[PDB]
């Protein structure tokens, strides 16, 4: 049987903005991660529900790796029942959660020496996020009552913002490539396995 | 060239009500964000409300019992129907920008109640 | 309602020469708060929004800064025309506020 593409996922070579986070789907395959949490490659890996040597001997239907780019002090926000700008206006992890989070330091792929502005965060939004919705909008959030029509001037602000990662910056403030799979077990059959 | 036509102030009664209207001059009062501030003389500002365009204000705390506003969109005339009562102020009713960032006001509706 | 209060109430500072005035938030303003002036015969005249961004056209003597708890607005230079009352407007939360804060020459 096929094996599935966590090399396209984990060792895919352009993570998005934890704004917008990037989902992709693993089924009809099979592959392991008894390799993953045998590679010791990681510097963060906390599996929710299933502890991760037993995981490989089991079969999942619904998987998805979410991929994003984070700062490494704020990593502890990629949890369940869990406050932080992160976990509040970008990225919410359900109470009943039951997968795998990986986080492992990327300083030296992402942190340039003008730093990489292409991850942004949100860290304006008028209520948080129910558990793994995402917001893409780019709308100047009007906080007046004027239209400010893309304009951030009085009253009117970006709600993007962006991150300074360069390799001068300390190691909580270095980015962190961070990966989540989630393992539903729900009505209908396996088409992941071990 | 943006102005108010305030409504002058009248002389009203304590406990008795009132209401004050700003036509607009230059500007299309009808897609912005008009302000009322009262300034009352021996005392400095005070915020007292705030309208958007699409029906949406919010007051000040002691003027959220008997004031209500409205935007006159048809006469672009933003007014209030106030009540009275330590209301003597020089009543201002500036309009918003994201630019310049409330640059327009009014002229000072001299109410005072007694 | 969050209430703000300017401690100098009055200054008596000379032309051509640099001051002060703080404003102080009994609650937390993150960092959206305006700088007014004011001058009888005058109208209020938005100098500062955000507590940093100095708006347009009005000179560069006037710098505001602040924190979340507490913000000033330092007039580095005098030209006597910037003789005026100053106030404070806190618009993080919307129902918005104001201060008291004049000025005096020597
Ligand atoms: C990604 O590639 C590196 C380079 O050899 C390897 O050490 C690591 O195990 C790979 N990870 C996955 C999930 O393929």
């Amino acid at each position: 049987t096929n094996l599935c593409p966590f090399g396209e996922v984990f060792n895919a070579t352009r993570f998005a903005s934890v704004y917008a986070w990037n989902r992709k789907r693993i089924s009809n395959c099979v592959a392991d991660y008894s390799v993953l949490y045998n590679s010791a490659s990681f510097s963060t890996f906390k599996c929710y529900g299933v502890s991760p040597t037993k995981l490989n001997d089991l079969c999942f239907t619904n998987v998805y790796a979410d991929s994003f780019v984070i700062r490494g002090d704020e990593v502890r926000q990629i949890a369940p029942g869990q406050t932080g700008k992160i976990a509040d206006y970008n990225y919410k992890l359900p109470d009943d959660f039951t997968g795998c989070v990986i986080a492992w330091n990327s300083n030296n792929l992402d942190s340039k020496v003008g730093g990489n502005y292409n991850y942004l965060y949100r860290l304006f939004r008028k209520s948080n996020l129910k558990p793994f919705e995402r917001d893409i909008s780019t709308e100047i959030y009007q906080a007046g009552s004027t239209p400010c029509n893309g304009v951030e001037g009085f009253n009117c602000y970006f709600p993007l913002q962006s991150y300074g990662f360069q390799p001068t910056n300390g190691v909580g403030y270095q980015p962190y490539r961070v990966v989540v799979l989630s393992f539903e077990l729900l009505h209908a059959p396996a088409t992941v396995c071990g | 060239q943006v102005q108010l036509v305030e409504s002058g102030g009248g002389v009203v009664q304590p406990g008795r009500s009132l209401r004050l209207s700003c036509a607009a001059s230059g500007f299309i009062f009808s897609s912005y964000g008009m302000h009322w501030v009262r300034q009352a003389p021996g005392k400095g500002l005070e915020w007292v409300a705030v309208i958007w365009f699409d029906g949406s204000n919010k007051y000040y705390a002691d003027s959220v019992k008997g004031r209500f506003t409205i935007s006159r969109d048809n006469s672009k005339n933003t007014l209030y129907l106030q009540m009275n009562s330590e209301d003597t102020a020089v009543y201002y009713c500036a309009r918003e920008t994201v630019s310049y960032g409330m640059d327009v006001w009014g002229q000072g509706t001299t109410v005072t109640v007694s | 309602n969050i209430q703000m209060t300017q401690s100098p109430s009055a200054m008596s500072a000379s032309v051509g020469d640099r001051v002060t005035i703080t404003c102080r938030a009994r609650q937390g303003i993150s960092n959206y708060l305006a700088w007014f002036q004011q001058k009888p015969g005058k109208v209020p005249k938005h100098l500062i929004y955000a507590a940093s961004s100095l708006l347009s056209g009005v000179p560069s003597r006037f710098s505001g800064s602040g924190s979340e708890t507490e913000f000033t607005l330092t007039i580095s230079s005098l030209q006597p025309e910037d003789f005026a009352t100053y106030y404070c407007l806190q618009h993080n939360s919307y129902p918005y506020t104001f201060g008291q804060g004049t000025k005096l020459e020597i």
